[PDB]
């Protein structure tokens, strides 16, 4: 059987994703005879070859279609096409952003499995089983495929593990289908605002979400950062209402906070998004009034306790 | 000039609740109901659009669920949407995100609206599917995670920001009608927390049991279990016993 693994690129550089679904794909298959396809998709792609002639690609397809970048009309025929050439058993896709905007589309079409956001994935025999959550990530949901003989999956990135070491990949070329988007990809944008602090590099953050209430209440926060020595990062709701800058957004769609060893998770339930920008950090305090807050399942420490006590008792003793 | 706004009802679980005797899904009786927090949005910009034009915009938001659903869509009209309709039969249970899809789709056809809004994801089950299966059903331009839309009623283009991951945005042209999945942050919707609603069964939208419910959906669930997840080293007692702990944390990191 062939599993095939969709990469993803932007801006010239390859997502490391791309080497995550290989390690998945390669942890998948259930003999040595099974092989890994890996596609990259886009009309400058043939630059990638180098970065995906990694360990276990068997099999490397360069597709050509009008766009640099993403595009759900190219990426969902380029798909469908290289479904159709590999007949693979199982598809890979990042859960990115990139994914969101074609793989239910791509799955409404024909008779393939589908499931997203997924975490754990095996054989059980010759049956295909995958694990995503539900309830706000309160449960795991487990799921099969029964009958159908393509399956697509979307994989959390940041799960599964890549290999070491380069690889000989067969590498071809294909055209992607010939039909005309129905969208054109203008300029990239930076998130806008001040960028003072690049918290890609700090060490010590303390952290505001929601919990806060009301923009009066940054403030004291503020306060309590700078008399700790920590930098003051939010989660996505804070700079979303303008009351802290992007630049100090922690997770998917902010920033990875790669050199932090200390954080301080205050008033954030720990949603998978913020969790991408903060998972890795040695040391996570969370404080939160929520004992079921996702947030206490990655800290090392937890304060169920109100954050305005605390800040303002912590202000207290470091004084 | 039309904009249909699809909404779902979540579902939020209270502490200590447990899984159903046939280990499908958790006991109901566990569960908070309310908006989609990502339809808040949604609805918000289908809102400051009718608000924008001097040409009427005629926003209507649809659901697929059971009765309880009425609530949510009441408080949809309360906010100045103009129609709410809920799809429901009881075979329709357990449709995925793809069936839902196809179900909006047929009320969709119906409508004829010019632009579609769904969420990018639901708070309960996260699938960020549901809105472009619809546009795959509808043969409709498409794009998800939108943070910015630049559009004007009767504008065969719109342009979109896209969110994309590590602080950058794409800005992308779409031809309108079209599908898009929005993203938290786009607007700031104002009311944070008789005209009835117009309930459709399936036999209204040419669809029947065979159409719907969990045989038709693309994965079948097996189980649903309440995994063990990682444990945190709680610090109980005062705020200032708990105060001095975090001091004793970031004195040791230094
Ligand atoms: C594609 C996409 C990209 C995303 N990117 C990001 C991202 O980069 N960063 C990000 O943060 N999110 C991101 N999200 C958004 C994410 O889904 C959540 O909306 C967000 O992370 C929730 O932020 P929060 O934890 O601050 O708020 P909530 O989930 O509302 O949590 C607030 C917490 O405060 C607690 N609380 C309330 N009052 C008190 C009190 N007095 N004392 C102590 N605790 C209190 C509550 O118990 C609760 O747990 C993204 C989502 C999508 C779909
Ligand atoms: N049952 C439903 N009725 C109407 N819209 C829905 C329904 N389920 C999902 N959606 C739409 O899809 C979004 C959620 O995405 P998803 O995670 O795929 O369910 C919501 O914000 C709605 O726009």
């Amino acid at each position: 059987s062939k599993i095939l693994v969709i990469a993803e690129h932007r801006r010239n550089d390859l997502r490391p994703v791309s080497l995550e679904l290989i390690g998945a794909a390669n942890g998948l298959k259930k003999s040595g005879e099974d092989k890994v396809v890996v596609a990259v998709i886009g009309s400058q792609a043939d630059a990638f070859v180098p970065a995906l002639s990694v360990n276990g690609v068997d099999e490397l397809v360069v597709v050509k279609g009008s766009s640099i970048d993403f595009d759900p009309d190219v990426f969902e025929a380029s798909v469908s096409a290289l479904i159709a050439a590999h007949n693979p058993s199982v598809v890979l896709l990042p859960h990115s952003v990139d994914s969101l905007g074609y793989a239910s589309s791509l799955a409404s079409k024909t008779g393939y499995g589908f499931a997203t956001d997924v975490y754990i994935v095996e054989y059980q025999g010759d049956e295909l089983v995958a694990t995503r959550g539900g309830y706000n990530q309160k449960v795991n949901v487990e799921v099969d495929f029964p009958g159908k003989s393509t399956v697509v999956l979307t994989i959390r990135p940041s799960v599964f593990k890549p290999l070491e070491g380069a690889g000989s990949p067969v590498v071809s070329n294909v055209d992607a289908p010939s039909v005309q988007s129905r969208s054109q990809n203008k300029d990239y944008v930076e998130v806008g605002g001040g960028n003072d602090i690049d918290i890609t590099t700090v060490d010590f953050i303390m952290s505001i979400g929601r919990g806060i209430g009301e923009e009066t209440n940054v403030e004291q926060f503020r306060e309590l950062a700078d008399e700790a020595g920590a930098t003051l990062c939010c989660s996505a709701p804070i700079a979303d209402a303008g009351w802290l800058p992007k630049s100090r957004q922690v997770g998917q769609s902010g920033k990875v906070v790669g050199s932090c060893k200390l954080y301080v998770a205050m008033g954030i339930s720990g949603s998978i998004q913020h969790m991408a920008g903060m998972k890795h950090v040695p040391t996570i305090i969370a404080v939160n009034t929520d004992p079921g807050a996702s947030i206490f399942t990655i800290a090392k420490y937890g304060i169920v306790a109100d954050i305005f006590d605390i800040e303002e008792e912590l202000k207290a003793q470091l004084a | 000039m039309k904009i249909l706004v699809a909404v779902k009802q979540t579902a939020a679980l209270e502490e200590d609740f447990e899984i159903r005797e046939d280990g499908m899904d958790v006991d109901e009786d566990f569960m908070m109901y309310d908006l989609n927090e990502w339809d808040d949005f949604s609805l918000e910009e289908a809102m400051k659009i009718k608000e924008s034009s001097d040409t009427d915009v005629e926003v209507v938001v649809v659901s697929v669920g059971p009765d309880r659903v009425d609530e949510s869509l009441r408080k949809c009209l309360a906010k100045g949407a103009d129609r709410a309709v809920r799809v429901w039969d009881d075979a329709a249970e357990g449709s995925d995100a793809i069936v839902v899809g196809r179900i909006l789709t047929e009320v969709i056809k119906k409508e004829a609206p010019d632009m579609v809004f769904a969420g990018v994801q639901s708070s309960d089950q996260a699938y960020a599917s549901t809105g472009i299966s619809v546009a795959s059903y509808l043969n409709w331009p498409h794009a998800a995670v939108v943070a910015d839309l630049q559009y004007k009623p009767g504008d065969n283009k719109a342009v979109i920001r896209r969110e994309l991951e590590g602080g950058m945005l794409q800005e992308v042209e779409i031809n309108c009608p079209a599908v898009l999945t929005i993203q938290l942050g786009i607007n700031k919707p104002r009311y944070a927390s008789t005209k009835p609603i117009e309930e459709v069964s399936l036999a209204d939208i040419g669809l029947s049991a065979n159409d719907v419910g969990a045989a038709q959906s693309m994965s079948r669930v097996r189980r649903m279990y309440i995994p063990e997840k990682g444990r945190a080293t709680m610090i109980e007692g005062t705020i200032s016993e708990q105060a001095a702990k975090i001091i004793q944390i970031i004195n040791e990191f230094k």
